[PDB]
């Protein structure tokens, strides 16, 4: 079965260059044209480049022309994408894609197999752990109804953080929102849980926030 | 380029429904049209190529029709695995994708529960004030949040984020964060987030005075 | 002039 494994992604500063790789197996790599396709966070699919089976022809999207170079080493079953002068808007998951066989005579370029992708993040930010602030439940509340509380996980880089509540024992009613990238280059997200308004006196509520890149482990009690 | 426009961009459907997604090309692309399925965080997978040819192994409920400039993808009877985003792609001249069509689960209209949270003392002692407005478990996804500071509508100083459909009740939830400097936060008294939604008879306002 | 969508596979 066809396997395509991308590597080389990571956080890089704007204006640098970076090479991505795609290790192919389970088919005769040297007999097939290959493409790169990318997907910016939350956006659609964008074709990037194509290379012939023998490297004799290459084409590029206008958005990367003059900056990106596709190449391949057939003796090592590897496809490459050389990305120069990187820009913030090159941030994306980069996929390598095999050209599908088609029926005899067909125009070419649908993709019968895709790699899992490698994430390239173009940013000047440094590794930074979050500050974790309470979203404390309302004192107006609702007698014998429902109250909302949470944690604001602010100003961290890079993604991801994880949030649990009461060490994973509390799951129903939890919503952990997708992060947003702020003007500063740092991310921030909120995690909230709805609970019985009566249990605010009894039960203690603590969000467990982990950010592996900065080795941040926080437990924040959220009280009224 | 050859621009590919899908219609609709979002479709709410139920299991068992017949579902059709349309894809139009701004120039004629003969039969050179493919369709892909993508789920969150996963690579796309090929469904159909050459407009109508089902890719080996793809379930028979998927089919495709068309030529020239107008094409369709049809799922004859939608299954739970089929809630996803679908892309068309032309490969007639260079290679371009439609914008994607999300197939979401239909449910009854649900009003959000709205909550406002003031910035914490721990955060304020640092120079920044984040005010959070939560809209919990609503449907459909379309909702309006407006920030008013001393009844002055805000613009440009908030960000929002929304969850995927809840796996238990198929609702959405939404966060909105208003960010002001500590100084600017202290120039005003009344902080309000106003929510309009089809499940609410009238807009819901949740507000505090910092004291 | 070359067709970008010509067959890019081995024959």
């Amino acid at each position: 079965q066809v396997q395509l494994v991308e590597s080389g992604g990571g956080v890089v500063q704007p204006g640098t260059s970076l090479r991505l790789s795609c290790a192919a197996s389970g088919f005769t790599f040297s007999s097939y044209g290959m493409h790169w396709v990318r997907q910016a966070p939350g956006k659609g699919l964008e074709w990037v480049a194509i290379i012939w089976y023998d490297g004799s022809k290459k084409y590029y999207a206008d958005s990367v022309k003059g900056r990106f170079t596709i190449s391949r080493d057939n003796s090592r079953n590897t496809l490459y994408l050389q990305m120069n002068s990187l820009r913030a808007e090159d941030t994306a998951v980069y996929y390598c894609a095999k050209v599908g066989e088609g029926q005899v005579g067909d125009s070419s370029g649908y993709y019968d197999h895709w790699g899992q992708g490698t994430l390239v993040t173009v940013s000047s930010a440094s590794t930074k752990g979050p500050s974790v602030f309470p979203l404390a439940p309302s004192s107006k509340s609702t007698s014998g109804g429902t109250a909302a509380l949470g944690c604001l996980v602010k100003d961290y880089f890079p993604e991801p953080v994880t949030v649990s509540w009461n060490s994973g024992a509390l799951t129903s009613g939890v919503h952990t929102f997708p992060a947003v990238l702020q003007s500063s280059g740092l991310y921030s997200l909120s995690s909230v849980v709805t609970v019985p308004s009566s249990s605010l006196g009894t039960q203690t509520y603590i969000c467990n926030v982990n950010h592996k890149p900065s080795n941040t482990k926080v437990d924040k009690r959220v009280e009224p | 380029d050859i621009q590919m426009t899908q219609s609709p961009s979002t479709l709410s459907a139920s299991v068992g429904d017949r579902v059709t997604i349309t894809c139009r090309a701004s120039q004629s692309i003969s039969s050179w049209l493919a369709w892909y399925q993508q789920k969150p965080g996963k690579a796309p997978k090929l469904l159909i190529y050459k407009a109508s040819n089902l890719e080996s192994g793809v379930p028979l409920r998927f089919s495709g029709s068309g030529s020239g400039t107008e094409f369709t993808l049809t799922i004859s009877s939608l299954q739970p695995d089929d809630f996803a985003t679908y892309y068309c792609q032309q490969y007639n001249n260079y290679w371009t994708f439609g914008q994607g069509t999300k197939v979401e689960i239909k449910r009854t209209v649900a009003a959000p529960s709205v909550f406002i949270f003031p910035p914490s003392d721990e955060q304020l002692k640092s120079g920044t004030a984040s005010v959070v407005c939560l809209l919990n478990n609503f449907y459909p996804r379309e909702a309006k949040v407006q920030w008013k500071v001393d009844n002055a509508l805000q613009s440009g100083n908030s960000q929002e984020s929304v969850t995927e459909q809840d796996s238990k009740d198929s609702t959405y939830s939404l966060s909105s964060t208003l960010t002001l400097s500590k100084a600017d936060y202290e120039k005003h008294k009344v902080y309000a987030c106003e929510v309009t939604h089809q499940g609410l008879s009238s807009p819901v306002t949740k507000s505090f005075n910092r004291g | 002039n070359a067709n970008p969508n010509a067959n890019p596979n081995a024959n």
